[PDB]
């Protein structure tokens, strides 16, 4: 998975950006 | 400072999740677990045969770039 889309997972799970 | 971890399931698939050596094992199971389509609660992680418990770094399991994971469904 591309990391702009896991970033997309993390921001909507109120975690960090890597 | 971005990891990518590698998750081999019970029908020889493997998943590689990007993460943060830092993340809990428990915020690891929900991006993998929206990665893959299931829940968190639904999973089991382990390590060389050890499960991995949700409250501890990913980094205190020395999880790193490129190891392995193994998942199981409850």
């Amino acid at each position: 998975l591309s990391i702009e889309e896991t970033n997309e997972i993390r921001e909507k799970l109120g975690m960090k950006p890597i | 400072h971005m990891i990518e971890v590698v998750v081999n399931d019970r029908l020889g698939k493997k998943v590689r999740v990007k993460c943060l050596g830092e993340d809990s094992v428990g915020d690891f199971k929900k991006v993998l677990s929206l990665q893959i389509g299931t829940q968190p609660n639904k999973i089991v992680l382990q390590k060389g045969g050890s499960v991995l418990k949700d409250h501890i770094s990913l980094e205190d399991y020395e999880v790193h770039d490129q190891t392995n994971l193994e998942l199981y469904y409850l």
